[PDB]
């Protein structure tokens, strides 16, 4: 299978979930707060009429991460809710092969949230898995 | 004073050079300005050909044309400065050496 | 004569002094358009690529205008590096202008 | 005529700049017709396969 | 050398000239060029989603 990823970046390692599960993306300006709210959440925002919440996915990955670094809001799309995510760069979308995707989940320390590694000969983009990160924020 | 002159010099021709070095990006941003109006053009009087199932491509290929046109805009301020800026690089010519001449 | 010449000198500095930050902000502008273009380039591609087989021949011209948009943002990053160097022999050389001013 | 002489000057500015405003309207009309010619050109490519 | 120097001012003024003629020759090949560009273009921008 031809899988179809969003490509974007955090502290100098590429990142990337389907486009499948992707309503748009933007960049960062002032996030309204929820009190008594997840540590792994920035606050709500407004986009296209619906209220969005905007979670800082290096909280739930785990990885290092510098945070006024970051500008651009992912906005994910799936059937149990719609959450933006905070990261730094993005490119676009980015065609991968099956051949090329390992699915090793002890090479790193989040691995078991992550569908695979994608090997390059650029940055290492790491196939993330929506479905298990959206149930993370719901426990 | 003809010492401090020879700071003149190196300044005035800086900008006389770095005013035939910076006409190649006023040059150049016109030119990418211009295709990227005419190729948004080109998406718009073929976005408006889909209807309903173009209208959220017809709204963005709008702001692209429409922030495309402003870009124009910015890059035929920067050739009046420019341009501006030119003249009085080649009018420096004469200050610059009337100096040290006298 | 050395005099009125260099009052002139003060006439070339102070214009290529204001010169600078007229073209600064004229290309903070064209920056700031063309990373804008590029978002919305970006948005238009992502969103075409998700829309399938009808999506495929708009998100082509969609990333060929992205194209051209971070070649106006790469223009952009190269005419700042030089009007700041203009800003820089010009501020530089207000030193050299008040020393040969009082002298 | 010293001072009729220095309304020449003037006047001969007056046409460096009013020789500056009409070719920002050939820029302009030229500008404009060039787009008028694409668009007429992407209607020619597709009127000459509609038959 | 006065009449020889006379043969200089017809050389230095067809030089002038001669540069003129060449830089109407420079505004044209700009010109098709970038037409022929533009043209390549309006087929690539098409010829590409013909499948």
């Amino acid at each position: 299978k031809e899988f179809e990823v969003l490509s974007f970046e955090i502290d100098e390692q590429a990142l990337a979930f389907d486009v499948d599960n992707i309503e748009m993306v933007i960049e960062k300006s002032d996030i309204t707060p929820v009190p008594k709210s997840r540590h792994f959440v920035e606050g709500v925002i407004n986009l296209r009429g619906r209220i969005i919440p905007v979670v800082n996915l290096a909280k739930i990955l785990g990885i290092s991460f510098d945070e006024q670094k970051m500008k651009s809001i992912i906005v994910a799309r799936t059937k149990d809710v719609e959450v933006g995510f905070l990261v730094d760069r993005v490119l676009g979308v980015l065609r991968i092969t099956e051949n090329q995707l390992d699915l090793t989940n002890v090479s790193d320390k989040f691995g078991k949230k992550s569908k695979g590694l994608v090997k390059t000969d650029g940055r290492l983009i790491i196939y993330l898995d929506i479905d298990k990160i959206i149930e993370e924020i719901t426990v | 004073i003809s010492n401090s002159a020879k700071d003149v010099e190196r300044v005035v021709e800086s900008f006389q050079k770095g005013a035939e070095e910076i006409t190649s990006f006023v040059e150049t941003i016109n030119a990418i300005a211009e295709q990227t109006n005419l190729l948004a053009l080109n998406a718009a009087i073929e976005a408006a050909r889909a209807g309903e199932a173009g209208r959220g491509f017809a709204v963005v290929a709008d702001e692209i044309r429409k922030l495309a046109e402003e870009s124009q805009q910015a890059s035929e301020n920067v050739r009046r400065v420019v341009n501006e800026i030119r003249s009085i690089a080649e009018d420096a010519g004469k200050v610059s050496s009337e100096i040290t001449a006298r | 004569m050395i005099s009125n010449s260099a009052k002139d000198v003060e006439r070339v500095v102070e214009s290529f002094q204001k010169g600078a930050e007229e073209i600064t902000s004229f290309v903070e502008t064209i920056n700031a358009i063309a990373e804008q273009t590029n978002l919305l380039a970006l948005n238009a591609a992502i969103e075409a690529a998700r829309a399938g087989e009808a999506g495929r021949g708009f998100a082509v011209v969609a990333d060929e205008i992205r194209k051209l948009a971070e070649e106006s943002q790469q223009a952009s990053e190269n005419v700042r590096r030089v009007v700041n160097e203009i800003r820089s022999i010009a501020e530089d050389a207000g030193k050299v202008s008040s020393e040969i001013t009082a002298r």
